[PDB]
């Protein structure tokens, strides 16, 4: 009933439909800020990296804030931002070329992109400097190669593998980060999950505005024309027809926004769970945070969402070995304490499950229980 | 005598200005790739020889185009009988002015300077005069008879562009004559040309930054056109 | 809004604001040629119903007071535009269908109805807009010997199409006999009704004129009278450009209209431009500023001071609307210097912006929160995210806990909600 | 005419019921999601010890206790929070007779004069021995090895 | 209103309703195929015993 008091007076006869629609949209608007806060505001303090960006040879320059460029965002965050900000009017900006100005107002988020970037930076500095300790109690500094050594223990790989191969691991990490940046740069569809959300909301508003042009059985869709051409007692009939059509269109908009809000809430809860378990800790849940054995994760912000970089350990270059469940020695059955017995065809060795590193089979690496007769397939 | 490849006949359907939009509208249009008759067999002096020049039906509306530099085509006659039993509309294009008349034209010049233009005009109901209309310039016209109005659209495209489908351009309305005339047939009046027929169709029309129509999709032509629409 | 005399601390959404118009602009064609209704209504003779006199009226000023001056009327029978207050509209096309009909068939002139007239002599569209205006002409058309210049086509092969007429007089054929000439039971079609001055009311002649009106905004006009005024640009006004009525801000347009074109539309089929009928200037129509209003309240158990956020607008326009007495809500706030702050969300009036950061209390948006602080007043600030804590990263330094705390935290989750059922029939 | 006025009231009441039920279905879905999370937390926090960070409260999870509440459940999560940290000098390995010694468990720390092995989450220095460490490789491979 | 031109002409006065329903049901259909693919197509190779 824009700028029409006869229509407004008729609209009042339908009861508290506006109260329910206003409250539903307000609840959605509040929920979106709750979702953003739950996903990103998980750190008690704003942590910062040291002045010297040396972490054992690991290069985080593409995920850490770039102090030179405005907004203090990482190269990857800036790429994600430039790639998905296809919304011309996603917030008021102190101000469809008309931006759906038919009583439909888009509200800004409570946390701006720079503040979200600051939360992401705090989480990244915390993870890089102190591993998972900052996510449980106070932040405890640890040298990065030692943090990685303990994460390797977390995935069942002995600490010496990292230290002996520290240069290899740092180079593979740096290469993987560069490849990720190039993949996101060269593949516009990679961020489709976030773009679809923007597109769906745009469609929801565009259709709603278009519904104003429908007649819904009236002689004319314009209230000024109805009032000009018809006397009040007939104008009220034509206006009630338009009120019914527009109100049904608003209820449809609100119902779909509530359903989409529920979907976004579920996604935000998943994002918060992933951040809590994979950024503030090391996860043992298979494929929860990337394919492979999980080592660590890094958050990056994005318009209307979060992008996680999951760093995992992937076994490579496997070799066939002959195995046995136990070794028979002096009538005793010897079992591995932490490993598998393997043979290269002439000699038996004990190795760790996730990385070939043959050891001499000794009484300090095995345990004895029972004799050689009970175990099936025991080898001398 | 029949040219199949016609993608032209789009015109501005209303007085609404649009900019940088694709607008889906339902109106009478020449369908894309509709069979269009090319009257080269019976063209000018050596075609009609003061004979033939057949009268064509007028189904909803027609598309007309001329490629004759000498302007042998001077006008059009519209009506149902054209022997004074019913009213007929004449739109002859003189070098000085275009003279549109509705009268009971029992006689006409239709059975090389100073050709006859005689007509009897036994009883007249409408008269109108407008600016003159008068190879390097192809002259497209659309003539439709809707709800008591004879709507004439045209484009004297300067296109030297001898190939008939040289490019796409939308026609602009030229005149809207308030004539309550029943039109079922028409004839081309000579002192070559193409005639196509309009059908109800839905088109997706592309309006550019200046509001000029630059392209169009015929939504019934192909599954791809339906997808685009 | 909250239906309470006690308001909790927070920001609440209230009604929206609009900038009200200050002027009324009528731009009708500068035409002084009166439409020839007098020559049609006050005619010497009307045509027979068989071939009604269809007069096209255009390029003139409509004036319907002529009709009230002409005579009291039997009926107006206005459809689509029901009132007789037609002087406020601009019509694209006007047609006057003039005929003399007998009284017992006047009721047959409705858009949908049966009888020999409705079915075979004059047919209106069932969705027709216009007025069928009747006048008693017994004193003019009736003759003592009978006026035989009128007839009806009561015998026809098929139904008459709306506003389409084939006036051939060929004798109706029936049966398998040609019926060429008189003698067979096929009779000449016209009725020959004779209007006599001694007939009762149901048989007297009536002069009926059907005014067919085409209302399509105003691509063409036959406008009624109004006193036009001058254009005022860059202000919120109520404008009427021919029959196009609306409210907005008129500015110079940068669109390139064809000479043909008069109006513009956006992607949502809303008017966004109009050609001025007296200057042919193309104008842009911008909606008058509007947006949500929210009130930031510390809570009525602390202070009755509130701040108002005008969402979606620049404080320059809010200040102008307040000074001009244009803002829709009639309440005002002090709006003094240092109490007006521009946020991304909108114009915040009634809070002093400070350069200190605090934890967010009452959220406003885009980073600005507000609170009630010291003497005490509402302040606005950029929210703090947390304390900073640089961590002493080193190549060879590790921090090891030496003590610990056993902490207990509480997490609350809903499991179920009230189970209800509704008796649909009893409720409705 | 009563038929028309009654049909308008029927339409209004029926539409109001459809609005109510649709909102109840959406709220029911929200409650179901919450109940599924509560049941998962009951299974993983109360019936066992969880290793999921911040799933069962802040800190390292020790145990949880359920309490009922109207229309819901309240969990009391008991966690271990490190406190009073001290910053020690560390090294990835100790070099002795040319062998590179790595911890089996724990981290090497130093008070500035002596090196000890300590459990990662609680300072408790131990003497570095061949029982606490393992040997792999030699002193020329590990970066930052100390004698 | 199947096979009725008159009702189609009236139905066009209610706007894009049919289009919104087509989008909603198509989105659901795609989502159901996404759900099946996400649950079962978690292995990049077809292993055999
Ligand atoms: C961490 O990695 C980034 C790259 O991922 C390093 O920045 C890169 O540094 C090299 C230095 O050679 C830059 O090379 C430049 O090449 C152009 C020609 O292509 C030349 O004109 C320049 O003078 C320079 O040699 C490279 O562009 C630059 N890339 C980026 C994205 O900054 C960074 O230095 C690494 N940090 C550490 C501590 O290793
Ligand atoms: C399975 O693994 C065992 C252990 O690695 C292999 O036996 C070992 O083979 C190496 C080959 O270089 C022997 O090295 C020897 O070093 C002395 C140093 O003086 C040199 O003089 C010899 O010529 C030779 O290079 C090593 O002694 C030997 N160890 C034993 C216990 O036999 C074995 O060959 C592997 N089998 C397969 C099928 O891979
Ligand atoms: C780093 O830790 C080591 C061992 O925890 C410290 O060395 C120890 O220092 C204590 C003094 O606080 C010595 O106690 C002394 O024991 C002798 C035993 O005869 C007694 O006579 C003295 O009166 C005193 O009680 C202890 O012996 C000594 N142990 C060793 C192996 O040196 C070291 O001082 C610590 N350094 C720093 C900087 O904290
Ligand atoms: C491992 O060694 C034992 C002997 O130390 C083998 O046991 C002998 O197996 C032979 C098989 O013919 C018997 O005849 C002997 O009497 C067994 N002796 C004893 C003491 O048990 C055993 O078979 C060897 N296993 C393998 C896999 O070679
Ligand atoms: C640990 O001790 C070894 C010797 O036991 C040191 O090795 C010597 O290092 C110096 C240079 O610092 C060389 O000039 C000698 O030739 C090396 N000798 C041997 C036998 O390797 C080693 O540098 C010591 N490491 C530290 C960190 O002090
Ligand atoms: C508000 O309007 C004034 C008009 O002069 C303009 O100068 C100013 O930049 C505008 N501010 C914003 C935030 O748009
Ligand atoms: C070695 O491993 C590969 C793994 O694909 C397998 O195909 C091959 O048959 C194996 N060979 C032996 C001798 O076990
Ligand atoms: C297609 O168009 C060309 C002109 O570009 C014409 O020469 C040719 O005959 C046409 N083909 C037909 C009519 O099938
Ligand atoms: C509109 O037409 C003019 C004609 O000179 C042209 O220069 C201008 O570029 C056109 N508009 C756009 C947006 O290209
Ligand atoms: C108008 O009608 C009156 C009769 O009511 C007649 O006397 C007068 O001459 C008429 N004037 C005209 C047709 O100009
Ligand atoms: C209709 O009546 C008017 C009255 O002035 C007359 O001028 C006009 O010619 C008439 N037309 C017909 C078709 O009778
Ligand atoms: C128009 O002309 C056609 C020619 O066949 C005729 O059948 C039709 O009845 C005519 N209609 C009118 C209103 O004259
Ligand atoms: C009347 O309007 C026309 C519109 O083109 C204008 O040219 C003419 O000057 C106007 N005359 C007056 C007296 O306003
Ligand atoms: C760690 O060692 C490298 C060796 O080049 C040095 O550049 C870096 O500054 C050291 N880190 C600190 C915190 O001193
Ligand atoms: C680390 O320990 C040194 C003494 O070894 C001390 O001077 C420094 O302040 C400590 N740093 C922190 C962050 O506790």
């Amino acid at each position: 009933c824009g700028d029409s008091t006869e229509c407004s007076n008729l609209l009042l006869q339908y009861g508290s439909f506006c109260t329910q629609l206003k409250r539903a949209l307000t609840g959605i608007a509040v929920e979106q800020d709750k979702n953003t806060q739950e996903v990103f505001a998980q750190v008690k303090q704003i942590y910062k990296t040291p002045p010297i960006k040396y972490f054992g040879g690991f290069n985080f320059s593409q995920i850490l804030p770039d102090p030179s460029k405005p907004s203090k965002r990482s190269p990857i965050e800036d790429l994600l931002f430039n790639k998905v900000t296809l919304a011309d009017a996603g917030f008021i900006k102190q101000y469809i070329c008309a931006q759906k100005f038919n009583g439909l107002t888009v509200l800004p988020p409570l946390l701006t992109d720079e503040m979200i970037a600051q939360y992401t930076s705090a989480l990244l500095a915390g993870t890089i400097t102190s591993g998972w300790t900052f996510g449980a109690g106070p932040a405890l500094q640890i040298p990065f190669p030692m943090q990685m050594a303990y994460r390797f223990n977390g995935i069942g790989v002995t600490q010496n593998v990292l230290y002996e191969n520290q240069k290899l691991i740092a180079n593979q990490f740096n290469s993987a980060i560069g490849k990720i940046q190039d993949s996101l740069f060269s593949t516009p569809s990679a961020l489709g999950k976030l773009q679809d959300v923007v597109n769906h909301n745009a469609q929801a508003l565009n259709t709603l505005v278009k519904q104003l042009s429908s007649k819904f059985g009236a002689i004319s869709s314009v209230l000024n024309d109805i009032l000009s051409r018809l006397d009040p007692p007939e104008a009220e009939v034509q206006i009630d027809r338009l009120i019914t059509g527009r109100l049904q269109s608003l209820q449809t908009y609100v119902t779909q926004q509530l359903i989409r809000a529920a979907e976004i809430r579920a996604s935000a809860n998943l994002a918060a769970t992933k951040m809590s378990e994979c950024v503030l800790g090391q996860s043992k849940r298979v494929d929860f945070c990337g394919k492979g054995y999980h080592l660590m994760s890094f958050p990056q912000s994005a318009p209307h969402g979060v992008v996680f970089l999951h760093v995992t350990y992937v076994p490579a270059q496997e070799k066939n070995f002959t195995t046995a469940p136990a070794i028979c020695h002096d009538g005793k059955a010897h079992f591995p304490r932490e490993g598998v017995f393997v043979s290269n065809g002439t000699h038996w060795f004990l190795t760790q499950r996730n990385f070939y590193e043959p050891q001499i089979i000794t009484t300090d690496n095995t345990f004895v229980s029972g004799n050689c007769d009970v175990v099936i397939g025991i080898v001398n | 005598q029949s040219y199949t490849n016609f993608t032209r006949g789009v015109y501005y359907p209303d007085k609404v200005f649009r900019s940088s939009v694709l607008h889906l509208t339902q109106d009478l249009f020449l369908p894309f790739f509709s069979n269009v008759t090319w009257f080269h067999a019976i063209s000018g002096t050596n075609g009609t020889k003061r004979f033939d020049n057949p009268v064509l039906p007028f189904n909803d509306g027609v598309y007309f185009a001329s490629t004759e530099k000498s302007n042998i085509i001077r006008g059009w006659i519209f009506g149902t009988t054209l022997d004074s039993k019913t009213q007929s509309l004449l739109i002859v294009n003189n070098a000085t002015n275009v003279f549109i008349k509705v009268c009971e034209f029992q006689f006409c010049n239709d059975p090389e300077s100073e050709s006859g233009v005689y007509s009897s005009a036994n009883n007249c109901t409408f008269e109108y005069v407008s600016q003159p209309f008068l190879f390097k310039n192809l002259r497209e016209f659309v003539f439709k008879n809707i709800d008591g109005y004879f709507k004439i659209y045209s484009k004297h495209t300067p296109i030297i562009g001898r190939d008939f489908p040289q490019g796409f351009s939308a026609l602009e309305p030229l005149v809207d004559l308030p004539i309550g005339i029943n039109i079922t047939r028409f004839q081309t009046l000579l002192a070559d040309y193409y005639v196509g027929y309009l059908q109800p169709r839905t088109f997706l029309l592309k309006y550019n930054e200046n509001g000029t129509i630059t392209d169009a999709v015929d939504c019934a032509l192909d599954p791809l056109s339906e997808t685009k629409c | 809004t909250l239906k309470s005399f006690t308001v909790e601390k927070g920001i609440y959404q209230t009604s929206n604001f609009r900038v009200q118009p200050t002027e009324s602009i009528v731009r009708f064609p500068n035409v002084t040629n009166l439409c020839p209704f007098h020559e049609v209504f006050n005619a010497t003779r009307f045509a027979s119903v068989y071939a009604w006199n269809r007069t096209r009226i255009s390029n003139c000023v409509a004036d319907y007071s002529v009709l009230y001056n002409f005579a009291p009327f039997f009926a107006f029978k206005c459809y689509g535009v029901s009132p007789t207050k037609l002087n406020d509209l601009c019509f694209t096309n006007v047609y006057a269908d003039s005929f003399v009909i007998k009284g017992n068939e006047v009721s047959q002139i409705a858009p949908g109805q049966t009888g020999n007239i409705a079915d075979y002599n004059y047919k209106l569209p069932d969705d027709f807009t216009g007025c069928v205006i009747a006048w008693n002409s017994n004193k003019l058309d009736s003759k003592h010997s009978g006026n035989y210049d009128y007839w009806y086509r009561s015998l026809r092969k098929s139904k008459l199409k709306p506003f389409e007429r084939d006036i051939s007089t060929e004798i109706y054929q029936a049966g398998n006999k040609p019926c060429k000439g008189k003698g067979p039971n096929c009779y000449f079609p016209l009725e020959s009704y004779g209007f006599r001055p001694t007939y009762g009311v149901g048989h007297q002649p009536y002069r009926v004129v059907v005014l067919s009106f085409e209302l399509l905004h105003a691509p063409a006009t036959v406008c009624g009278p109004k006193k036009s005024t001058n254009l005022v640009k860059n202000k919120c006004v109520n404008f009427n450009f021919n029959g196009l009525t609306g409210t907005g801000v008129l500015t110079k347009s940068n669109k390139k209209f064809l000479p043909f074109q008069q109006f513009g539309r956006d992607i949502v089929d809303t008017t966004d431009a109009v050609r001025d009928p007296q200057t042919l200037e193309i104008l842009d129509i911008t909606p008058c500023s509007f947006g949500g209003v929210s009130v930031i309240t510390p809570g009525t158990n602390t202070s009755n001071q509130v701040a108002v956020l005008y969402q979606g607008v620049n404080c320059t326009e809010v200040s102008v609307a307040i000074h001009a007495d244009q803002l829709t809500p009639t309440w005002r706030v002090y709006s003094t210097g240092s109490n007006v702050f521009q946020t991304r969300a909108g114009c915040l009036i009634g809070a002093e912006y400070v350069n200190n950061s605090y934890e967010c209390d009452i959220p406003i948006g885009a980073g600005i929160c507000a609170s009630y602080q010291t003497s005490q007043s509402i302040i606005a600030y950029t929210m703090s995210l947390g304390a900073e804590n640089s961590v002493a990263y080193s190549n060879n330094s590790i921090a090891i806990p030496t003590n610990f705390t056993i902490s207990v935290t509480t997490e609350i989750l809903p499991v179920s909600m009230t189970k209800t059922s509704v008796d649909c029939t009893m409720y409705i």
